């Protein structure tokens, strides 16, 4: 390849704090690059932030970013930067930092993007959902009032992919999140095989496992 | 039929800015990676157009610009830009595909007690068009009387020499520049990538 | 300030099918230099950096397959996919670079048409344990159908409930390209026990009648 | 490198007129400008005129306005000066330099150090 960007770890931070996160370029040819930052908030689209030319630093911003960012780059390292002052909650999205060799031209490089979100962690509560009868029954658990995402959910570690889902998380009124993992079984298994789920939440640290069976 | 970039870039000789020269590249093959994968260049800024995709892309005509200018001037040397250099000397359409690539040349450019042998017009009456050559000498009317061929109080010679010396602060220090610009007219695209 | 709006939001197309998005820009976006277009075709997965496929309208990028295409020319553009396919399921991004600042459309989903199928309907009564938070989930789930249009109403008590209910919806499954949504009713232990019998009723395309799933408290 | 060599140095007598030349040899491209100096004997070598080779724009010293004229021939690159009402305090050993230096005012070039320099040309100026 000729060129890839690298970009910072996924930030964890609270309204008030500031953040400058990276994008170093890796790759013979750096000088001729710009990199331009796009800002795209959960289920929206993307945003074009600014460009700059690491050669001299000339940035430019979109009019919705001039004065609430800024954009510095560090040509000694093939490095380019974006700081806040003051985090917002306004402020939690995935940023990606994108590289086209040249201005007017298309951006052929996308890093993985970093994650930052504004507001304090707060781990999962897990409730399952029992089967009752008939041919083949659902099950599942209930992973309520958590912040932020992700949340993971397996079924016996893994020893369960054949018919999961595990829903999209919907932010309640709470400004928590929560969702559901169901997963079909045939009746026959519900009173042989246990079914456990294995939910990981990283920003709190908690991993929980509670199994499922059918009550009186 | 290898283009003959290095007989733009490793020139021995380059032109003073004010009488830039103009190459005309046609009929060859451009491997553009020997520049932008050089470590040579300080300045690489290319407009509407991406050094890595010219490899498998035929223009009718490229044009390489060569000339020498100070370090602090090299970012004139971009659509937009106004200054002595922009202005009066080498002037870019706002529109301008191409690149502007330049490095330091103090190793060559520069003597001890100053290389005065580089000149860049100082007065003109209006502005370049884009891509102009002005290699006019005129006396310049700098004050309310007509000059007439005569220099004088307010009626000066137009053009100045750079004083290069090796101890110059970089923003006075020599720097070589070439730009780029492509052309793809109706008419056979002679200048292409190795692929 | 150019500013680009893509028609249609969404699409839907059969596998083999040709899908096709407009991508009309505020100003024409045409360099004189080269006679090309500066406007360009992203494609993102959830979970994935955007792809660039098109540039120059009508160019293809490296490692794009044959089947994507891209033109137009001013102020109209348009990328067409033929023979649609599973792993072209996405939201497709048109984008200028004719200036800056560089501008997006408000991009585009494509996902399967299919054979409507039914959804299979199971609710699940609240945890016990969750009992002792205070708190009180009931969920809905219609499990594998298509298509995705389908309305979840609550009936707490034998009476039509409002906006105390969130739904969820799985995106399309790669291989049966079907859906599952979740309406989850969320209310207070307090009010939990104050109403009996808890019904889920659902209206779908590929349901003849509604089919309702009911329990009552603790039974 | 350039080559200066100067003549037209002679006996004149005071109310006369006398031209020098200075002819330039090698890589003459690259003249801006030439200058007329004299050194009268025991004393400082003093700036009498400059012309700019472009348009032959010309610079003089105070002490020789109204009376000397430097002019040149470009394509015989020969700079003269003519030296008109010689006086006796115009007794001295003149030289020709030539700079390829260009400065947009032209009197700095009665302040700057020059490239090449001539042999001198000695003229002496008779009583009365």
């Amino acid at each position: 390849t000729q060129m890839q960007l690298v970009q910072s770890g996924t930030e964890v931070k609270k309204p008030g704090e500031s953040l400058k996160i990276s994008c170093k370029g890796s790759g013979y040819g750096f000088i001729t690059y710009w990199i331009g930052w796009v800002r795209q908030m959960p289920g929206k689209g993307l945003e074009w932030m600014g460009i700059i030319y690491p050669g001299d630093s000339e940035t430019r911003y979109s009019p919705s970013f001039q004065g609430q960012v800024t954009i510095s780059a560090d040509k000694s390292i093939n490095t380019a930067y974006l700081q806040w002052s003051s985090l917002k909650a306004s402020d939690t999205a995935i940023y990606y930092c994108a590289g086209g060799s040249g201005i007017s031209t298309p951006m052929d490089v996308w890093g993985q993007g970093t994650t930052v979100t504004v507001a304090s962690t707060k781990g999962p509560s897990v409730f399952p959902l029992a089967p009752s009868s008939g041919g083949t029954a659902a099950l599942g658990c209930l992973v309520k009032d958590y912040f932020p995402e992700p949340v993971t959910v397996s079924w016996n570690s893994g020893a369960l992919t054949s018919g999961v889902h595990t829903f999209p998380a919907v932010l309640q009124s709470s400004g928590l999140y929560s969702l559901s993992s169901v997963v079909t079984v045939p009746s026959s298994s519900l009173g042989t095989q246990t079914y456990i789920c294995n939910v990981n939440h990283k920003p709190s640290n908690t991993k929980v496992d509670k199994k499922v069976e059918p009550k009186s | 039929n290898l283009c003959p970039f290095g007989e733009v870039f490793n020139a021995t000789r380059f032109a003073s800015v004010y009488a830039w020269n103009r190459k005309r590249i046609s009929n060859c093959v451009a491997d553009y990676s020997v520049l932008y994968n050089s470590a040579s260049f300080s300045t690489f800024k290319c407009y509407g157009v991406s050094p890595t995709k010219l490899n498998d892309l035929c223009f009718t005509n490229v044009y390489a610009d060569s000339f020498v200018i100070r370090g602090d001037e090299v970012r004139q040397i971009a659509p937009g830009q106004t200054g002595k250099i922009a202005d009066y000397n080498y002037k870019l359409p706002d529109d301008f595909t191409g690149c502007v690539i330049a490095w330091n040349s103090n190793n060559l450019d520069s003597k001890v007690g100053g290389n005065y042998n580089y000149l860049y017009r100082l007065f003109r009456k209006s502005n370049l068009k884009p891509f102009e050559r002005d290699i006019s000498t005129e006396i310049y009317q700098a004050g309310s009387t007509p000059c007439n061929g005569v220099e004088g109080f307010n009626c000066y010679f137009p053009l100045q020499s750079y004083g290069f010396q090796p101890t110059n602060g970089v923003g006075y220090q020599p720097y070589r520049v070439v730009v780029l610009s492509f052309e793809l007219l109706h008419a056979p695209a002679t200048v292409c990538g190795p692929k | 300030d150019i500013q680009l709006t893509q028609s249609p939001d969404s699409l839907a197309v059969s596998l083999g099918e040709r899908a096709t998005i407009n991508c009309k820009s505020s100003q024409s976006v045409l360099y004189s230099s080269i006679n090309k277009n500066y406007l360009a075709w992203y494609q993102q997965k959830p979970g994935q950096p955007p792809k660039l496929l098109i540039y120059w309208a009508s160019t293809r990028e490296s490692g794009v397959p044959d089947r994507f295409s891209g033109s137009g020319s001013g102020t109209d553009f348009t990328l067409t996919i033929s023979s649609l396919q599973a792993e072209d399921v996405a939201v497709y991004y048109c984008q200028q670079y004719y200036s800056t600042p560089y501008t997006f459309g408000q991009g585009t989903k494509v996902e399967i048409k299919r054979t409507v199928a039914a959804p299979s309907v199971f609710i699940f009564p609240p945890s016990d344990e969750q009992l002792k938070s205070g708190t009180a989930s009931v969920v809905c789930l219609l499990n594998n159908f298509y298509p995705r249009e389908a309305k979840v109403q609550w009936k707490v008590d034998n009476a039509l409930q409002s906006g105390n209910s969130q739904e969820s919806v799985t995106e399309q499954d790669s291989k049966d390209s079907t859906y599952s949504l979740s309406s989850t009713l969320t209310l207070s232990k307090a009010d939990y026990e104050k109403h009996k019998v808890y019904a889920c009723e659902v209206t779908h395309q590929g349901l003849s009648s509604p089919v309702t799933k009911s329990f009552n408290r603790g039974e | 490198q350039v080559q200066l060599v100067e003549s037209g140095g002679g006996l004149m007598q005071a109310g006369g007129s006398l031209r020098l030349s200075c002819a330039v040899s090698g890589r003459t491209f690259s003249t801006a400008a030439m200058g007329w100096f004299r050194q009268a004997p025991g004393k400082e070598r003093e700036f009498v005129a400059a012309i700019r080779w472009s348009g032959g724009s010309a610079y003089y010293a105070d002490s020789v306005k109204g009376r000397f004229t430097i002019s040149r021939d470009k394509a015989k690159n020969t700079v003269y000066l003519q030296m008109n009402s010689l006086k006796y305090e115009d007794t001295a050993v003149y030289y020709c330099a030539q700079t390829h230096y260009v400065s947009y005012l032209l009197s700095d070039y009665a302040t700057w150090p020059y490239d090449y320099w001539g042999q001198g040309t000695q003229v002496t100026v008779s009583s009365k």
